[PDB]
């Protein structure tokens, strides 16, 4: 696991979001949060209907890959990521729990290199090392508390620095599993 | 060690904002005046800094002059002056300074202002999107003290320095050209490499 | 009263002055900072992360600027790509915080660590060389001279990740070269291609000095 | 003699300044002070005064200015009056201590507590329904919906004084509505139309910041 | 506040001034100072070291400012070379460094020390009269008077090198003569000229004062 900046989040199931297909093509999917979960669950019933949020998150990240697929992913959270158009639509700000497609994966829809995000909570997957990622990330924000709706906490980037290569008569898509647990939840405010 | 600290890092006070008064001007105060000094501060996403900002008036010329100016600060949430006789300027509650262009350069220390624990430099989110609402610091406003129109043009300089600063969650420094102020957008078919090439 | 003289320095305004100038609002308390996770104090923090090095900063393109976060290795004693150990100057050292970093300042000296991460089939075996010359070295004329220096043999059949320690640098420069060690050899039905990712960090030893922007 | 540089920012004037300065009668005594009654030293004790809510600021003609002090209730399931629970915004918050003194500040939070007291005949009886909303939410459209949120029932033929505490307040804001629970029910010789008196205050943990004229 | 006034002299710049100024780089730390051999810290060190006197300042042309290093000694109570031990005024005592740190001053007061030292043939043998005569005393008329004031009789058959003492100087000043006490005797075959180098210094209680451009 890797903590992320160090600290457990302080003072509850697991949630499987749809499975995204890696390909050739593909250049990277972000996940913003808690807005990917608000929609969805008994977790998003309490969003929707209360004014005040605190949580933190355990995302774990799989790929179902074979021996004779290669390639590597770098999933990584980056608190208060901020979205840079060529103002966005709402549907690309905020996607529910079906990401969306980075168009430019170089510089992440923010301006920001892709080189440097490892100054950010982060794991590799490796094809021919691991299929798993597990972060766990806390409550960031400058306030105890904010609201669900109209503040994301953070983004999920899954991006694929190296591309997906495979022999003709395998398997061309790699499923990618992200299965997150919100922990030590907080709400205030039924409205 | 003792050359890398935040303190360090974001010392040396630098030129935020010139004024010109060819009578009274309005600065809102924002650090990203100061033009390499954006790229800096994104570095990190939260900050906690107090401010110094020291104010150099003189004519175009460099010239100095027997003159009498007033800069107030108005707090977040004050009105701004929309004249030059305003009831704004007497107002107790925002501070002024009167100096002389004689005198050596006016310097007054700004503390926190912002209601949060943090200066937060990126709003993923909507209060229109991405409009961080509590990172306004207040206003500063010039004039010439006087009824009439004074008698020499002026030029304000505003050099800004942080104390005290925090910093938290670091990410990845800008590397496209800014475009606008508050948004971080980029010109997507201008897209550059974040440094220069090779041939083999 | 008290005597004193004014001395030769007064009523001058050093912008790198630190002195403690009067508060604009004596009666305000600003809100007291909570505990916002991951604070950092001294930006070594943040040069001691491992971070992306575009050895491969041949193309310009702009829908391929991706493919310079990594450079292939595909298919006997050739050379596979080569690139200084300087994280300051124009190159591929650019691209790493440390390297942008080093923007900031005049004057850096420690030791680096640069690690690389095969990413190529799960059944796919070879060994390349990776040879550190020391400053002032010319680039090796083949693998024979390249061994000969330090180096270390990377098999990634076994070994996924290696790390080469370069041992100091300051502000001639070291080079890295990565060697053929022996052919690309894969099985039937897994791809002809793979690609290694360069990630390189500063030691614990890393330090900077006269700011500059 | 003692060497001293003057650095920058003297000669300035700064209107917030509390430095000492001369006194003008070295020589004068101040008549000593003595034990006035009722001595007020932070506006926070004015602040926790219970004060009239002007919840019915319909009327502005002057002859009639008094009939916004309590708004009537008099003859099922139906809307009494709403407001907002915002202090220092317009609206009929301005008339009590604790609004008036919220303009002079610009952030201020806690608890408020805002109390009715019903002026009936004795041998008057009945239901209210008292709901706050929080931060947010709508008005209700409906008692249905009205009960389930935080609430209160409050009927008058046993006590003739409620008290509802808003949670908490700073600078979207809460909603208070009342809601005829019961029709009114009077014995035959006792008028058949009632007053309410709405008293705010603010707890103990309110305070302010940022004084502004 | 605290009252002061300012005294005479102020604004003024002395440039003796010894005033601690503003750092104009507050953050800087200038690197550390390491051992490097053979420290001075006072110049009286530079002043106690042997040093050529040239005593043979006759010739200026250019191929031959080598000779005035040593004045020759070859073949009867005759005069061999005089000097006057004025390390600061103009003469031989401006090649020794110690005559040549004099002019960075205006006073100076000690004890010298004057060695001589022969350059002839292992074989060559004689003497010679080396007398000093106080301030104000005149050039001997003869070896006859020389010997009677302060001298040493050198012989260089024994001994290669001699020191003279010169007892006290300030700044009439001290003569220095030299004279054939016997004459120059060689066997066959050994060169029949020969060469004295002096080699001036200063003692341990040498002192100087008011520096001087």
């Amino acid at each position: 696991i890797i903590v992320g900046y160090g600290e457990w989040p302080s003072y509850n199931r697991f949630y499987t979001l749809d499975t995204k297909l890696w390909e050739k093509s593909s250049k990277g999917w972000y996940w913003k949060f808690p807005d990917v979960l608000t929609e969805t669950g008994v977790f998003g019933q309490n969003a929707q209907f209360h004014y005040l949020y605190r949580s933190g998150f355990c995302i774990h990240v799989q790929c179902n890959a074979s021996k004779f697929h290669q390639g590597a992913l770098l999933v990584a959270v980056l608190p208060e990521y901020v979205i840079g158009t060529v103002h966005p639509p709402y549907k690309q700000t905020q996607p529910g729990a079906d990401g969306f497609e980075l168009q430019h994966p170089y510089v992440l829809d923010a301006g920001i290199p892709i080189s440097q995000l490892t100054v950010c909570p982060h794991q590799w997957i490796n094809l021919r090392t691991n299929n798993c990622a597990t972060i766990i990330v806390p409550y960031i924000n400058a306030l105890p508390f904010d609201s669900a709706l109209n503040h994301c906490n953070f983004g999920l980037l899954v991006v694929p620095i190296s591309p997906l290569d495979y022999d003709q008569g395998a398997t061309p898509v790699i499923p990618i599993t992200i299965t997150l647990a919100p922990m030590c939840s907080e709400f205030a405010g039924l409205r | 060690t003792a050359e890398t600290t935040l303190d360090s890092f974001f010392s040396r006070a630098g030129l935020v904002g010139e004024i010109d008064l060819p009578g009274y001007a309005n600065w809102d105060i924002d650090i990203t005046g100061y033009a390499q000094m954006r790229r800096k501060v994104e570095l990190f996403t939260y900050m906690r800094f107090d401010a110094e900002f020291t104010f150099v008036a003189c004519t175009p010329t460099g010239e100095v002059v027997p003159q009498l100016l007033q800069y107030m600060f108005v707090p977040p949430g004050a009105p701004k002056p929309d004249s030059r006789e305003s009831l704004a300027w007497q107002t107790a509650t925002n501070p002024s300074v009167f100096v002389k262009l004689s005198d050596p350069p006016a310097q007054v220390s700004v503390p926190f202002m912002s209601p949060a624990s943090a200066y937060q430099w990126f709003y993923d989110g909507y209060p229109e999107y991405g409009a961080m609402p509590n990172n306004m610091m207040g206003t500063f406003s010039v004039r010439t003290v006087g009824t009439s129109k004074s008698k020499y043009p002026l030029v304000v300089r505003i050099y800004m320095r942080m104390k005290h600063v925090r910093a938290w969650i670091p990410r990845p420094m800008r590397n496209q050209n800014y475009l606008f102020k508050a948004n971080p957008n980029y010109a997507g078919n201008s897209i550059k490499p974040t440094g220069a090439s090779r041939t083999a | 009263g008290f005597p004193t003289e004014l001395k030769p320095g007064t009523n001058q305004f050093l912008t790198t002055d630190d002195g403690v100038s009067a508060p604009i609002l004596p009666n305000f308390h600003p809100t007291p900072c909570i505990h916002i996770p991951g604070e950092v104090r001294n930006l070594l923090e943040l040069c001691q992360v491992e971070t992306i090095l575009e050895v491969n900063n041949v193309p310009t393109n702009a829908t391929s600027l991706m493919e310079r976060l990594r450079f292939p290795v595909s298919a006997k004693g050739e050379l596979c790509a080569v690139f200084r150990a300087d994280p300051g100057r124009n190159g591929p050292w650019q691209s790493t915080l440390l390297g942008q970093l080093c923007g900031y300042y005049t004057q850096w000296s420690g030791s680096l660590e640069v690690t690389f991460m095969f990413t190529g089939s799960f059944m796919a075996t070879g060994k390349m060389l990776i040879a550190y010359t020391p400053p002032g070295g010319p680039l090796p004329k083949d693998r024979a001279t390249a061994m000969l220096g330090t180096h270390v043999i990377w098999d990634f059949g076994l070994q996924s990740s290696v790390t080469l320690v370069i041992p100091w640098i300051s502000n001639t420069t070291g080079l890295v070269s990565i060697w053929y060690q022996t052919n690309y050899v894969v099985p039937i039905g897994a791809p002809n291609t793979a690609y290694i990712i360069a990630l390189a960090a500063a030691q614990k030893n890393f330090t900077m000095k006269l700011c500059k922007d």
